[PDB]
């Protein structure tokens, strides 16, 4: 339920492949960027830092959870199905 | 003013059938004024009835003590359209109290009564009686006195011939001390596991069934009709300021005629006990301590018991509660850890388990004070204890949490050092 | 003492079950006392009922009651486990219960809890190879003053000793039906040895009653 790792944007790029090292099964890449991921305070800052370094790029915006309107009351409502069965 | 209460004049006792000694019916009932002028109390209207029992100072008798004039006056508010309902608590399951189980099948009348005039009150359809299952005869005791007064007119279309309409339901519970809990019970009649609710909502806008309800104590309740005929002054008469009225009583444990007897608030812990129940057994001088209201208060050593007055402020100024006033005595050769430990085993086996502090806190106290009966523990557990006790104290749902703790409380305050020499005892035997 | 049910050939959901016409005719009468639209109110009087025809609710008892009013079954299971008084197993013909809690523990209640357990050749939640008698232990029964007591099915024997205890259990096995009630000498709550109070003859109609009325 934490929601503390989701205050920032990030930067990612396109996952590449991976394959079975034949020695030992462990799993081989060839894409140097595999692993980086960027921090940036807005996506204004993250679009600029990907401009100027010429890679293309996709925006996805924030989802927010909206706000609920919670009542402790309306789980033993008089007429309405909200009424629950168990606590 | 007074400065020494007691002494309670039959001429001015409530529950005048209190042991059976007079038919419990409705002969009986009318013969000693019971259902007498109800029509000329319920053409008064909710208004009269509540300033009545706003004057008369009563106080809830089911352990909280909240003044129940204003209490009652929640409901005095333009119906919704939904129903509106009259709580009765019966379920009577604090050890120690055993009242309303002789109001019930003694004086049912006076409950019916009650019912009548207080549901008038709160403009309430209906009352609902829940009593403990275990109360059968009591029930069916109560079931016939309801029927006289349907079948005499005094309940039902046309209550007392008076234009209003009242319907008064016994419900039967099933074996739970934490049906008592004013929304457990509300819980319970709705057909669920006896599980408290948190507030807000408050019953008196949301309650049984989801509406505007009151839960009431038995003695609260059968005491309301009286006050109203003789009038809230003469109720406000007896006891200090703020700790108005009669009280029933429940002594038992060391004394020498364990007993229920009605008697004056504010009358001395010493006088109650030595006028009324024959005294400590083995003698004033053999007492050790006192549960002065119910399992659920801290209980007091002898130093406290000499003076202190039975009464809401009195007991709280002296660490401790009335409660449901069920005195607990305790004389020198009770095993006092024991008998406190066997108090949170019973707290226990009636948590309700919702809510983590008493589902979790309140077996692991039982853990430590079966430790502590046998000394088989360090000193430094006495503290460790203590701050378990207050986290579980104001943190749960309902107030069985507190009514836990406290008894521990009161073991750790006045008798720290039996449980340390319990424990040197142990590391001796046992090194 | 479980909380989980284990079907088996004397208790699963066909075992049968059902309330007979006259119970049918109970029942109504108790959905009658709610308001309509919470027919789930009548689940703790509906199960007990069935537990008084019955003598204990097996999984199919509980199923029935669920189908009668119209709620889910897991809902009747949970009344059926929370509340004490519902036998989930079968119990003897006499349910013996003895309080246990500080106020009647004050009183000797282990001396009573003994002498049923010497007398009927039994432990604390054992019932008889006769399955007349189940014994067990409960808290308070609100009869604190009258301790110590014990409940026998529905009724009430107060101010026990050894020898009332023992006298009661040999009545039940002659098929006797002992009278409820204090066997020590008073009739139910006043102190022993003279009324400290209501001596008087109670006053009538309309004492006191103030001005106004
Ligand atoms: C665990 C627990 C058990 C209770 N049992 C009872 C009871 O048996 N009878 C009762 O009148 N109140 C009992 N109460 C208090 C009720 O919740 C409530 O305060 C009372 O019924 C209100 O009635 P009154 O204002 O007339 O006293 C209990 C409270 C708790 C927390
Ligand atoms: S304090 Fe105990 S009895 Fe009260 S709601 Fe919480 S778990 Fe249930
Ligand atoms: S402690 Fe046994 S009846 Fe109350």
């Amino acid at each position: 339920s934490g929601v503390n790792n989701t205050k920032k944007w990030k930067m990612e790029f396109d996952t590449r492949e991976r394959w079975e090292n034949p020695l030992m099964g462990w799993a081989s890449t060839a894409d140097p960027l595999s692993n980086l991921v960027l921090t940036f305070s807005t996506k204004e800052d993250a679009v600029a830092f990907a401009e100027k370094n010429g890679w293309s790029y996709d925006v996805e915006e924030r989802k927010v959870p909206k706000p609920k309107s919670k009542s402790y009351g309306a789980n033993f409502s008089w007429n309405k199905r909200t009424r629950v069965s168990t606590k | 003013k007074k400065t020494s209460f007691g002494s309670l004049k039959d001429e001015d006792r409530i529950f005048t059938n209190l042991y059976g000694r007079h038919d419990w019916r409705l002969k009986g009932a009318q013969s000693r004024g019971d259902w007498y002028k109800t029509k000329e109390i319920l053409l008064k209207g909710p208004d009269w009835i509540l300033g009545e029992v706003k004057t008369s100072g009563l106080r809830g008798r089911g352990g909280a003590g909240f003044p129940t004039g204003l209490k009652w006056s929640f409901m005095n508010k333009p119906s919704d359209g939904r129903p509106k309902y009259l709580v009765v608590n019966a379920d009577e399951g604090e050890p120690g109290t055993c009242k309303d189980r002789e109001i019930i099948r003694h004086d049912p009348h006076k409950l019916v009564e009650g019912c009548l005039v207080g549901g008038r009150a709160m403009g309430a359809r209906a009352a609902y009686i829940y009593i403990r299952g275990e109360f059968y005869n009591e029930a069916s005791n109560l079931q016939v006195a309801i029927r006289e007064a349907y079948e005499a007119g005094l309940i039902g279309k046309n209550a007392c011939g008076s234009g209003y309409d009242f319907d008064v339901f016994v419900v039967r519970g099933a074996g739970a001390y934490i049906c008592g809990e004013e929304t457990a019970l509300i819980e319970s009649i709705e057909g669920k596991q006896g599980k408290p609710r948190l507030k807000p909502p408050f019953p008196a806008d949301v309650g049984v069934f989801g509406c505007p309800t009151t839960v009431a104590n038995v003695e609260t309740v059968a005491v309301s009709p009286t006050i109203c005929r003789r009038g809230g002054a003469w109720f406000a008469s007896f006891g200090r300021e703020r700790n108005s009225g009669t009280k029933l009583f429940n002594i038992s444990g060391h004394v020498n005629n364990p007993c229920t007897v009605e008697e004056e608030m504010s009358v001395p812990l010493k006088e109650l006990i030595e006028k009324h129940a024959g005294g400590v057994t083995g003698g004033w001088d053999n007492l050790l301590a006192v549960i002065p209201g119910g399992s659920s208060t801290p209980l007091i050593p002898k130093s406290v018991c000499e003076t202190v007055l039975m009464d809401f402020d009195a007991l709280i100024q002296a660490q401790t509660g009335l409660g449901t006033a069920a005195v607990i005595v305790m004389d020198r050769s009770t095993d006092i850890v024991k008998a406190i430990a066997r108090l949170i085993e019973f707290y226990k086996h009636e948590s309700c388990g919702q809510c983590t502090p008493c589902r979790e806190g309140v077996d692991w106290m039982n853990k430590v004070m079966a430790r502590f009966v046998r000394g088989d523990a360090r000193p430094a557990e006495i503290d460790s204890l203590w701050e378990i006790s207050k986290q579980i104290e104001g943190h749960t749902i309902c107030a069985l949490g507190d009514g836990a703790a406290w008894p521990v409380q009161g073991l750790i305050r006045h008798f720290r050092p039996e449980l340390e020499e319990r424990m040197q005892q142990f590391a001796q035997q046992h090194q | 003492a479980l909380f989980v049910h284990r079907d088996t050939p004397e208790n699963n959901p066909e075992t049968p079950f059902d309330f007979t016409p006259e119970n049918y005719k109970r029942i109504e009468a108790i959905v009658k006392n709610y308001p309509e639209g919470h027919k789930a109110a009548a689940v703790l009087p509906v199960l007990d009922l069935a537990q008084r025809q019955n003598g204990w609710l097996p999984i199919s008892a509980m199923n029935k009651v669920a189908e009668i009013l119209q709620v889910p079954p897991m809902r009747v299971y949970e009344v059926a486990t929370f509340y004490t008084m519902y036998n989930r197993k079968p119990v003897g013909k006499y349910h013996i219960q003895v309080c246990t809690t500080t106020p009647c523990m004050l009183r000797n209640s282990d001396s009573i809890l003994e002498a049923i357990q010497k007398k009927l050749g039994i432990k604390v939640g054992e019932t008889t190879p006769d399955k007349l008698f189940t014994l067990i232990e409960v808290e308070c029964l609100g009869a604190c003053v009258n301790a110590p007591m014990v409940q026998i099915n529905d009724n009430y024997y107060e101010d026990l000793t050894p020898k009332d205890i023992e006298e009661i259990i040999d009545e039940l096995k002659a098929g006797k039906i002992p009278k409820p009630g204090p066997r020590s000498g008073r009739f139910s709550c006043e102190p022993a040895g003279g009324l400290t109070s209501l001596t008087e003859p109670p006053k009538g109609p309309g004492f006191g009653v103030q001005a106004g009325l």
